[PDB]
């Protein structure tokens, strides 16, 4: 299947950015309609794996300041950008479009030292891939100290040029549609660790009692940087620390996780027990595992902190039973990526849901009931989100939650509590007021 | 005192991690040569580089099976 | 694919044609390199990727040339990741660091200006031997009686390692004479003119102590017993595979 | 309805607790005084050598007393020992 070629590309300029841990992608795009009839949409190109390996995807006007709607579609695979007013048979628009991805390079030495520079090898298709042709375009690649090409095309054309922490390409000016053949093959230096945390269970606990929200995280983070060569010589590393080599090295060895504002009771264990280097300043968490993360390593762990009710929940107007949380998505390391997120949030008994939305499209989402500390009834109101790729400061959104509780449910806790403390009394009660004497 | 001429090398195991303290250290052993040499013999090849590698002679093997 | 190292002052590369253009009817790719005219030394590896899955020594005196084209070290790396290996050294024309990598196989040949002998022997002129000295039919046994010329070549010596596969040997009168007074290098049936060896890797090697196997002249009498040698040295005639256990 | 939901969230008053969490833990020391006084002395009226049919009365009232004291204050205790309900 192929979307009418309702549309023609007055100009391309692609700009790919391989500063972080993940891939960036900007494209300016000027679009003129060539049929006679108004059509308000247009389609975006992406290959089989890039569309699963998508994260997010956006667009806007480059002189609005409002985002369109722009939704992924489910062998090239396609994203639809809606338009909100229709334009005219002939006249000009101008896009810009963005998207983060959630792969990297691999490094191509796949085995280096503990103190040499780490590469890694990128490959992208190089002519922009589009169903609708396009008359004019442009290569930008930035984000890294040197770019190099494994083994490049003959033809003078389909090569690049250097600029300071930057890689043109040819500016062509005739590329027809669907001419995603020749495969560029980039190598460039990234010498920071490349962290993937493979699970990340989230679990928000909310008590109305207490007036107080507990952040539980459970981490399963690994390294995907150039694995060591002749494995790991603790010399080594404390030769390499005491010579004062802050450089910036492809090795975990401290994580800073940024929480919300006035988070109190920090604590940081893993699987084996509890952690002792770990140390909280303003609205940081500094946190050091037990040993250094390197490339291929793995490690999971654990991290807590609670915080004020008052920041999260707000009571409708229209009733004090009616309440609104505005929940984070995300509270981790700066530069990170997510692969599956599993995000539970846990409301009072007696609560019922009336309303849910979440800011960024999920992949499932459900609700149950758990029991807990005095639950002696059915249990807290487990609502779980499901998200597949995600990346750590893209997604800033906030999940929203709209429930119900009762002052019946507020205060049918005690109540319950002493129920059972009554029938146990009164089974004492009876055990003493019968003889069993022969 | 420990001198560094006192701790001879090790040719069948390797090290793979060593504790912040050197209270636990954990080897492994390493595979066998696809060649069939001892993993002695492989460890002299490595620490020595000789010139005159040695005399044309002949190996006092025994009779092949 | 393959590359073919060929020294032009020993023996030319023209002379062992016949079989070498059997390769590409195989559909074998092949790169060429002498060693006498040559300036920049060969890439074997381009990080931590080999570009060659075979190599063919042909005839030469060793020295400066070899020595920097292929270290042991380097012979040693390309064998121990799936590298195929193909050996030829005849007296007057056995190299050192051939010598020394077979040492390290457990593969002992003759050194230079030792020859073998056999005083009963069809042949007067040259060396000649039957197929009853076949030792493995798993490589090649003929379906029917034949004889291969080897002229002037040598023997090895073969340690009781798992690793390696005795092809064919001297026939049981022969002997190693030396210019010097050197002690008889073998004697018999425990000289060996072509052997081979298999990594645990499945990697395999093939050494052959004559020059004279493989040349234009010789096209009549050994040819198929070298076109199946070149099928089993490359891991394309006896390789196993099992499933489903 | 994320938008709706966005304003509602964005034009509302924030959470006001019913008891602040400083507070609770003198109204648990305090709770836990008065269920030990009261439950204590229904178990002297069991053994008390009275009629059953006033035993039954006193002791029954006197848990019902004690038994909403003990629960409120395992709800303060619990709270105030960081094991949020
Ligand atoms: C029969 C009467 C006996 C009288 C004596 C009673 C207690 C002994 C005195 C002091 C002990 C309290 C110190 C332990 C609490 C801190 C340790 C901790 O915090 O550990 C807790 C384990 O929770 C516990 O089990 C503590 C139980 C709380 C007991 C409170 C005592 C008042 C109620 C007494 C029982 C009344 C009977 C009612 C039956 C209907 C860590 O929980 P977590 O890691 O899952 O984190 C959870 C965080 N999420 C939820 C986000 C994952
Ligand atoms: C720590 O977390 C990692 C990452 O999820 C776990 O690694 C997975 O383990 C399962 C079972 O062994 C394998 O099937 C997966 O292939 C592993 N994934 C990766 C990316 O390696 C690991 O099991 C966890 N360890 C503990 C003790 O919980
Ligand atoms: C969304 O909900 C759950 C995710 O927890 C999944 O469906 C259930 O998965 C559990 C896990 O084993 C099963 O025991 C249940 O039988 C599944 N079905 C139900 C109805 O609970 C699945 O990811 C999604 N379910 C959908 C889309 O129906
Ligand atoms: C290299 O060139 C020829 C090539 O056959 C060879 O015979 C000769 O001995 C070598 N040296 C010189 C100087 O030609």
């Amino acid at each position: 299947y192929e979307p009418p070629a309702t549309w023609e590309n007055v100009d391309y300029k692609r700009t790919i950015d391989v500063s972080n841990a993940y891939i960036s992608e900007t494209i300016e795009i000027t679009i003129k309609n060539i049929a006679s009839e108004p059509a308000t949409e247009y389609f975006t190109a992406f290959e089989s794996g890039i569309f699963s390996k998508v994260s997010f995807f956006s667009a806007y006007f480059t002189n609005e300041a409002t985002f369109l709607n722009s939704q992924l579609l489910a062998e090239i695979r396609y994203g639809i950008i809606q338009f909100p007013n229709a334009i005219s048979p002939q006249e000009e628009v101008s896009l810009v479009i963005k998207s983060f991805y959630n792969t990297v390079g691999i490094p191509y030495p796949e085995h280096v030292g503990m103190s040499e520079e780490q590469h890694l090898l990128w490959e992208t298709n190089r002519l922009p891939l589009s169903a609708y042709d396009t008359k004019k375009a442009s290569f930008t690649l930035i984000g890294s100290s040197s770019f190099e090409e494994y083994h490049p095309p003959n033809d003078e054309s389909l090569l690049g040029k250097a600029n300071g922490n930057s890689f043109e390409f040819g500016p062509w000016e005739d590329i027809p549609r669907f001419s995603s053949n020749e495969t560029l093959a980039i190598v460039y230096s990234h010498n920071a660790p490349l962290n993937q945390v493979v699970n990340l269970r989230r679990d928000i606990w909310l008590s109305h009692w207490a007036s107080t929200i507990q952040f539980e995280e459970y981490y399963e983070l690994t390294n995907k940087a150039a694995k060591l060569s002749k494995g790991f010589s603790r010399l080594e590393l404390m030769k390499q620390i005491q010579t004062q080599n802050m450089r910036q090295t492809h090795f975990v060895t401290v994580l800073d996780m940024l929480l919300p504002e006035g988070a109190t009771d920090h604590y940081f264990t893993d699987l084996v027990g509890l952690v002792s280097t770990s140390h909280a300043e303003r609205d940081h968490f500094f946190i050091r595992p037990r040993f250094p993360i390197f490339g291929g390593w793995n490690y999971n762990f654990t991290v807590g902190w609670t915080n004020k009710l008052s920041d999260f929940l707000h009571v409708s107007s229209g009733s004090d039973e009616k309440f609104v949380a505005s929940i984070p998505i995300l509270n981790g390391p700066p530069d990170t990526v997510y692969d599956n997120v599993e995000l539970s949030v846990f409301l009072p008994e007696g609560a019922e849901i009336f309303d849910i939305d979440s800011p960024v499209p999920f992949t499932n989402v459900s609700i149950e009931t758990q029991k807990s500390y005095f639950d002696l009834n059915k249990g807290h109101v487990k609502l779980t989100f499901s998200y597949r790729n995600l990346i750590s400061q893209v997604a800033n959104g906030q999940v929203l939650i709209k429930y119900d509780y009762p002052k019946s449910s507020f205060f049918k806790k005690p109540l319950s509590i002493a129920c059972y403390i009554f029938t146990a009394l009164m089974g004492v009660f009876v055990l003493k007021t019968l003889n069993m004497n022969v | 005192m420990i001198t560094p001429l006192d701790v001879p090398p090790l040719d069948y195991f390797d090290e793979v991690f060593t504790s912040e303290n050197w209270m636990v250290r954990i080897y492994q052993l390493k595979k066998d040569d696809a060649q069939g040499r001892t993993l002695r013999d492989v460890g002299e090849l490595t620490r020595s580089s000789t010139k005159t590698r040695r005399s044309i002679k002949r190996p006092e093997l025994g009779l092949r099976v | 694919r393959t590359l073919v190292l060929y020294d032009q002052s020993t023996e030319p590369l023209e002379e062992y044609s016949v079989y070498l253009k059997d390769l590409e009817q195989r559909n074998y790719k092949l790169e060429y390199l002498d060693i006498n005219s040559t300036s920049t030394t060969v890439d074997l590896y381009d990080k931590e990727q080999r570009l060659f899955d075979n190599i063919i020594v042909f005839p030469t005196k060793g020295g400066k040339n070899l020595a920097r084209q292929i270290p042991v070290k380097q012979l040693i790396k390309f064998f121990e990741n799936e590298g195929n290996i193909l050996c030829m050294s005849s007296p007057g024309a056995v190299p050192n660091t051939i010598r020394l990598f077979l040492n390290e196989l457990g593969i002992y040949p003759s050194p230079k200006g030792h020859v073998i002998r056999d005083y009963f022997s069809p042949s007067s002129e040259e060396l000649v031997v039957s197929s009853n000295h076949l030792l493995n039919k798993y490589v090649y046994n003929a379906r029917k009686s034949e004889d291969f010329v080897f002229g002037e070549s040598s023997a090895a010596l073969l340690e009781n390692r798992e690793q390696i596969v005795p092809i064919l040997n001297a026939p049981r009168t022969s002997f190693t004479e030396s210019k010097g007074k050197c002690n008889s290098w073998t004697s018999g049936s425990q000289g060996f003119l072509v052997v081979g060896f298999q990594n645990l890797n499945n990697a395999r090697l093939v050494w052959i102590g004559s020059s004279d196997f493989l040349k234009n002249k010789n096209q009549d009498s050994n040819q198929e017993f070298a076109k199946e040698l070149l099928k089993w040295t490359f891991n394309e005639k006896s390789v196993i595979k099992s499933v489903h256990a | 309805t994320y938008e709706q939901l966005y304003k509602e969230f964005h034009s509302s008053k924030s959470f006001q607790p019913f008891i602040h969490l400083d507070t609770q833990p003198k109204f648990a020391i305090c709770g836990l005084i008065v269920t030990l006084a009261v439950l204590s002395s229904a178990l002297f009226a069991v053994g008390s050598k009275s009629s059953y049919i006033k035993k039954l009365f006193f002791y029954t009232i006197l848990s019902v007393i004690g038994s909403l004291f003990a629960g409120l204050t395992t709800v303060f205790a619990s709270n105030s020992f960081g094991v949020y309900v």
